[PDB]
């Protein structure tokens, strides 16, 4: 995964 | 009310400096150090540095050549400057306080300040409506255009949340950014019940509040 | 500094079980470790500080255990209000340092998008551009192929898609498919159409409008 700064969220 | 209140978020271009303010309430800054932390995409969560309560400041070891933490006790404020940003700068800065006054336990964040390292320049969006026409209506907002991020969306003042769906942004194949924002009514509620999409590009100081009704 | 290794990467559950995350130091740190709980567009949440120790305002059903290099923290009855990311921190050792985090995935049965249709605006047009949108609501799981076609040709290259992340109340995506055409080639073509496949719908869904209808 890598965080995103969009969403807060960890993309994966 | 503990409460850590961030400046906003906006663009850096590379190789300038980056400043941001944090105001906090509740406590003092006599009391309690305030810590920084960043959150990137390439090193995850990552601790910055801290401003003790009596002024000392300690800094991570990659940071301590272009950080600087300083403090106004009595405006209750915290500023954070970095020097020399490159791309993988691009992050969300914190500010945060810890449960005691020596500890590193962080109970409080601010907001968060999303901080951009790009040459290009601020524009904010243009919006467009996402006009209806089983019982069920959608309707939106197409906010286009735009840089840096964010936006921040809100459907009738707040009021309206339920069924609100705001898609994360996508990055066009110009350098420019466009989300939807998207909401579910009763399409018999179409014709009384005014729906407005509220939209605030903080970059750019560009505000718009767009009616979306059914079209001719 | 110290490395946190957290496992496994992405924790996929059903509502109501009990789950367990996983941090490992690379050297032991007795119990000097803190949990965080992030959601969509939220900052870290403090859940559990020194390994085990509770925090005013956090339900009862988060607890952590561990001492040493092996770290738990436990969900002992998960909720789709737990859907976010899950991180450690260690501060035994200067500098303090977190773990890469733990994504939280919720199972629920299928469920079918709703299919909607957006033309462009006339206030876009004058700009020299269309965006057509297409809208996926609620739906489960995650995957869903959506194609565009404008007078029955196979649009291929013009079109982007955002999903949202699970939604924190029934556990369903939503998805915006956005088709971007010059006026000119907009004003060229009658029949706009977004047609939808997924697991939840035994044959594809279409939805379309006619130019100037």
């Amino acid at each position: 995964c890598q965080f995103d700064q969009s969403t807060r969220r960890l993309k994966c | 009310q503990v409460q850590l209140k961030q400046s906003g978020p906006g663009l850096v271009q590379p190789s300038q400096s980056l400043s941001i303010t944090c105001t906090v309430s509740g406590f003092s800054l006599t009391n309690y150090g305030v810590h920084w932390v960043r959150q990137s995409p390439g090193k995850g969560l990552e601790w910055l540095g801290v401003i003790w309560s009596g002024g000392n400041t300690d800094y991570n070891t990659p940071f301590t050549s272009r950080l600087s933490i300083n403090k106004d006790n009595s405006k209750s404020q915290v500023f954070f400057k970095m020097n020399s940003l490159q791309s993988n700068d691009t992050a969300i800065y914190y500010c945060a306080r810890a449960l005691t006054y020596y500890d590193y336990e962080f109970a409080y964040w601010g907001q968060g300040t999303l901080v951009t390292v790009s040459a290009a320049s601020t524009k904010g969006p243009s919006v467009f409506p996402l006009a209806p026409s089983g019982g069920t209506a959608a309707l939106g907002c197409l906010v286009k255009d735009y840089f840096p991020e964010p936006v921040t969306v809100s459907w009738n003042s707040g009021a309206l949340t339920s069924g609100v769906h705001t898609f994360p942004a996508v990055l066009q194949s110009s350098g420019l950014y466009s989300l939807s924002s998207v909401v579910t009514v009763p399409s018999s509620s179409l014709g009384t019940q005014t729906y407005i999409c509220n939209v605030n590009h903080k970059p750019s100081n560009t505000k718009v509040d767009k009616r979306v009704e059914p079209k001719s | 500094d110290i490395l946190l290794t957290q496992s496994p990467v992405i924790l996929s559950v059903s509502p109501g079980e009990r789950v367990s995350f996983s941090c490992r130091a690379s050297q032991s740190i007795g119990t000097n470790i803190h949990w965080y709980q992030q959601r969509t567009n939220g900052s870290p949440r403090l859940l559990i500080k020194y390994a085990s120790e509770s925090i005013s305002g956090i339900p009862s059903r988060f607890s952590g255990s561990g001492s040493g290099t092996d770290f738990t923290l436990s969900i002992n009855s998960v909720e789709s209000e737990d859907i976010a990311d899950y991180y450690c921190q260690q501060n035994n050792n200067w500098p303090t340092t977190f773990g890469a985090g733990t994504k939280l995935e919720l199972k629920r049965t299928v469920a079918a998008p709703s299919v909607f249709i957006f033309p462009p605006s006339d206030e876009q047009l004058k700009s020299g551009t269309a965006s057509v949108v297409c809208l996926l609501n609620n739906f489960y799981p995650r995957e869903a192929k959506v194609q565009w076609k404008v007078d029955n040709a196979l649009q291929s290259g013009n079109s982007q898609e955002s999903v949202t992340e699970q939604d924190s109340k029934d556990s369903t995506y939503s998805l915006s498919s956005t088709l971007t055409l010059s006026k000119a080639d907009y004003e060229k073509h009658k029949v706009y159409a977004c047609e939808v496949t997924h697991q939840g719908l035994s044959s594809p869904v279409t939805k379309s409008f006619n130019r100037g209808a």
